[PDB]
């Protein structure tokens, strides 16, 4: 009933960012979404002295039409100050399940502070610009601004300092929109413990609508072929592989392996692999399960994120922050289902990786997608589900990381 | 007239105070104009005369290029207030208007001086008539002054708000607000679209908006921002290609641009060969020679913008369709229409977006543009008709390492049709003579020798003169394909030229590459394998030795 004073951080202006064009439809849902919001007041229209917009987007999250706000843009020139305005803890990784819970319809409770709302200000464009969009501004608290679950930190500790109490062994991390709830026990008595949880939300006025196991995560190892018959390019792409692979892992030997290919031969040869070739191939798979040496997290430093189209519906995934220095590796698989697509599977993707580096470091990372721009801003409303957006970029993959990370 | 609207708040930017550029002298006829009209604008109310303590001041002046107008010079005023919600920029596109049976076009005239300008913000408007002696007379802005930074928003939004009770009275008739005019159409009996005409008419009266007396007045077909709108078809403003002896930058810039516009509604235009000349430009004074393909272009196009066309207007209840056509050197054209000869529009797409690339590559990014080009334009994404068969795209789209969105589209078959003219080998050839390629140059003298060693013991060395270690490392691999039999398998140790070769292109910037092309194409088998270099491997040591070293 009282708001908070926000600044920008100084000498910072507000967002500028374009909307992008929408389909028909999604235009119509967010008109009705926005009359809605209009008449419970959470939302105001605003005049021609407002210069500010931020993106808005029609996702589904259900059959009914959500809205979706970029305030990527107003999270960077604020919520840094969110950032510092006034914590992340390192054993939610290590919880057997964790279950995630959408709490953001508590935000629309706490007023704006009047003198920064208009800097939420957002459109609704037309088509074909017949119009000018519809402009509004946000009263309340609105979704996806960093400073929501900032402000309302003190009462959702509050509402929850009775629950903590009780299961004193319980994890709960809050990240934006959602809650973490990480616990050891049983699966069965893990779900009813959420709803016991969730409950107590609905309880004291906080509508809620995922479970994970990081247990299982880990930082994937690299595996070479093992073959019958080997042939002289199965040998060149395991001596290419493995020599890839002693940028990072040091011990790794390709003397003996090499020496089988001495002189100019065919590709198809067949070449039987001798007794010491053997063993410094096992030797090196050997070397290939310990993990890497001096690969730490740096908290200040961007995550980055690389992802690898590898057929059939696999795709590779790397989180470093210095090249070479992988803080986590893994694979990702779609049942595919004759429904599937590129577009549907990169977008699962990148909201898996977002989740697994959100409970792991609790920020989002700047992803390297391997697709072209124009065909993402297209297509990606069509499967994002997720309330939060990453920073992302596009890039052309090369040409060996595909099969090396196979 | 003035308005009883609500005025929109106004603020100088942080920190800035009001403008005080002083007034330029005035010849004595020109300070006659001024005193009349202002008289007659203070008369009006849209202007008033003001004490002395009004420390701001803003030139102003007269003329009547061969009535009197005043001009107004507010570049420091605009500099000092702050910014607004950016006006419309983009245009309504003449193939996303819904056809109907009658269109009316009224002019607001005077609009801005039709509405209230803020009044704590008036003082910053002050301007000052000269004297004939120094004693000046002041006077300050109460409306939208004409040339301010917020002009064109804040009338925008008056005529948003004054329109909302009669649209909200008239669900039957659709008006198009485009700078200060409106434009009105509706299905109904011509003798009632004029009533409701009428009717418009009055209420921006009574808010003070005049409109068009004599009938509603402009008539088609309708001279609309480089377009002509018809009853039933649209088309652009017919262009005029210059014909010249030389060409500066600036005239190569006014002639794609000319020629951009025309390829919405001629199919055919094209524009890359002659783009290519800017891609240096420098300076739009710098002569640039054409070139005997952009000459081609340029004699291609003028042939095509002699016949005229035009466009039809939107239908909702109609399906959306799109064609692409394939044009020759990476040009593609394309049409979308709902009847199969009545075009809403045609466009092009030509561009590289790198130094090689291959025509399934490129078909899908003419149905992204076109994609993108639908939503914004009937909000919808068309169904496509393409010259292309699903083996063909299945096949590109899922070796290729980026991910893509591929419409539902169906097979036209209209050659020519898209294909892959190659495939590279997955596996090595058996009984094909393996050859292991290298390339060197030196990177002062910029001399270089590419070379191979093959299994049935054959080696060659080519020289080259004036090249790179990535130039040589593909001349490399140019040379094993021209010496060897119909099957080959090629090892190179460049990560370079693999990631030229394996991306299969079929069109390119340099030669060479369109050289390799060449032969991959004639070949039947090709597999193409890496190594890492330097590391004494069989094959790739000897070729080191014998080229890398010399
Ligand atoms: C002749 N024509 C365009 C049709 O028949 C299609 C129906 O388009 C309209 C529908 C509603 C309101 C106005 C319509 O016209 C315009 C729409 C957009 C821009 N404009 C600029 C002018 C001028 N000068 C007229 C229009
Ligand atoms: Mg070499």
């Amino acid at each position: 009933i009282e708001t908070v004073p926000v600044k920008l951080k100084p000498g910072m202006d507000g967002p500028k960012v374009k909307q992008w064009p929408l389909t028909e439809e999604k235009i119509k849902a967010l008109v009705e979404i926005c009359t809605e919001m209009e008449k419970e007041g959470k939302i105001s229209k605003i005049g021609p002295e407002n210069p500010y917009n931020t993106p808005v987007f029609a996702i589904k999250k259900s059959t009914k039409w959500r809205k979706l706000v970029d305030f990527r843009e107003l999270n960077k020139r604020t919520q840094d100050f969110w950032e510092v305005q006034l914590p992340h803890p390192a054993g939610l990784k290590k919880k057997k399940s964790v279950t995630v819970l959408d709490v953001g319809d508590a935000y629309f409770s706490v007023p704006l502070d009047e003198d920064f709302r208009k800097y939420t200000a957002f459109t609704i464009p037309s088509i074909n610009n017949e119009t000018p969009g519809i402009r509004y501004q946000y009263n309340v608290l609105p979704q996806g601004w960093k400073g929501s679950p900032a402000i309302f930190q003190s009462s959702m500790t509050k509402i929850l300092e009775p629950f903590k109490k009780q299961n004193p062994d319980i994890v709960i991390y809050q990240y934006m929109d959602d809650l973490y709830v990480g616990s050891d026990l049983e699966i069965g008595q893990h779900r009813t413990k959420i709803e016991e949880l969730r409950q107590h939300l609905l309880r004291w006025g906080l509508t809620t609508p995922y479970e994970l196991h990081p247990d299982k995560w880990t930082v994937q190892p690299i595996v070479l072929p093992e073959k019958d018959s080997w042939t002289v390019n199965d040998i060149q792409k395991l001596v290419g592989k493995l020599n890839w692979a002693s940028q990072i892992y040091p011990g790794i030997k390709v003397r003996q392996l090499s020496k089988l290919l001495r002189g100019t031969k065919a590709l198809t040869e067949v070449i039987p692999l001798t007794e010491e070739a053997e063993l410094e191939l096992a030797e090196n798979r050997e070397i290939l399960k310990e993990p890497v040496h001096g690969v730490y997290y740096d908290p200040s430093k961007d995550l980055i994120a690389e992802i690898q189209k590898q057929g059939q519906g696999q795709w590779t995934y790397q989180i470093y922050q210095e090249p070479f220095k992988n803080l986590k590796t893994g694979k990702y698989a779609r049942m595919r289902g004759a429904h599937t697509n590129d577009v549907k599977q990169l977008t699962e993707a990148v909201q898996k990786i977002t989740t697994e580096s959100i409970v792991i470091w609790g920020k989002t990372p700047k992803f390297k997608l391997p697709i072209q721009k124009e065909t993402w801003e297209t297509w990606w409303t069509e499967y994002w589900q997720a309330t939060w957006i990453p920073e992302w970029e596009f890039v052309n993959t090369p040409p060996l990381v595909k099969l090396w990370y196979q | 007239p003035i308005s009883p609207i609500e005025t929109v708040p106004v603020k100088l930017k942080p920190g800035m105070d009001g403008p005080k550029v002083k007034q330029w002298p005035l010849t004595e006829e020109k300070i006659k104009a001024l005193v009349e009209i202002c008289t007659e604008m203070e008369k009006e109310g849209k202007i008033s005369k003001i004490g002395p303590e009004n420390p701001y001041n803003t030139p102003v002046f007269a003329i009547k290029k061969k009535k009197w107008r005043k001009l107004v010079d507010f570049r420091e005023l605009n500099k000092r207030t702050q910014d607004f919600w950016e006006v419309q920029l983009g245009i309504p596109h003449p193939a996303g208007l819904k056809k109907k049976k009658s269109v009316t076009v009224l002019d607001v005239g005077d609009a801005y001086f039709s509405v209230p300008l803020d009044e704590d913000f008036r003082k910053y408007t002050a301007f000052t008539i000269p004297s004939i002696n120094n004693p000046g007379i002041r006077y300050q802005y109460n409306v939208l002054p004409q040339g301010w930074k917020g002009s064109p928003a804040i009338f925008q939004s008056s005529m948003t708000k004054i329109l909302e009770p009669f649209a909200a009275q008239n669900p039957d008739i659709v008006i198009y607000q485009y700078m200060d005019d409106l434009y009105v159409g509706s299905d109904l009996e011509i003798g009632q679209h004029r009533t409701k005409i009428e009717e418009l008419r009055q209420h921006l009266l009574r808010w003070g908006l005049t409109t068009p007396d004599k009938k509603h007045q402009k008539e088609p077909p309708f001279l609309w921002m480089g377009y002509e709108l018809h009853p039933d078809k649209w088309t652009v403003q017919p262009i005029v290609l210059p014909e010249k002896d030389s060409w500066t930058v600036n005239d190569i810039q006014k002639l794609v641009g000319k020629l951009n516009w025309a390829s919405q509604i001629y199919p055919g235009i094209k524009v890359r060969q002659l783009s290519k000349l800017l891609r240096g430009t420098k300076a739009l004074t710098e002569v640039i020679p054409l070139t005997e393909e952009a000459e081609l272009e340029l004699a291609e196009n003028r042939e095509i913008l002699k016949e005229p066309v035009h466009g039809v207007y939107y239908d909702p209840s109609k399906d959306l369709i799109a064609e692409i056509q394939k044009q020759g050197q990476g040009q593609w054209t394309y049409q979308i229409y709902q009847e199969p000869f009545k075009n809403l529009k045609t466009g092009k797409y030509a561009r590289m977006r790198g130094a090689h690339t291959n025509d399934v590559k490129q078909l899908t990014e003419a149905v992204q543009k076109i994609t993108t080009e639908s939503i914004v334009i009937w909000g919808k994404t068309p169904k496509f008709k393409l010259p292309i068969q699903k083996e063909t795209w299945e096949t590109w789209w899922t070796e290729y390492w980026q991910a893509t969105w591929i419409p539902e589209w169906e097979f036209v078959n209209t050659p020519p049709l898209v294909k892959l003219w190659y495939q590279l080998e997955k596996e090595p050839i058996v009984g094909a003579e393996t050859f292991y390629v290298d390339g060197a140059a030196n990177r002062e003298t910029k001399l270089g020798k590419a070379g191979y060693v093959t299994n049935k013991g054959r080696q060659k060395v080519v020289p080259l003169t004036n090249t790179t270690n990535q130039k040589t490392e593909l001349q490399a691999i140019y040379l094993a394909l021209q010496d060897s039999g119909l099957e080959v398998n090629i090892v190179t140790d460049s990560q370079y030229a693999l990631g030229i070769i394996q991306a299969q292109p079929d069109k390119s910037e340099s030669e060479l590459v369109n050289q390799i092309i060449e032969q991959l194409i004639k070949k039947e088998k090709v597999y193409l394998a890496w190594v890492p270099a330097h590391k004494g491997i069989g094959g790739n040591e000897q070729v080191d030795k014998l080229v890398s070293a010399g």
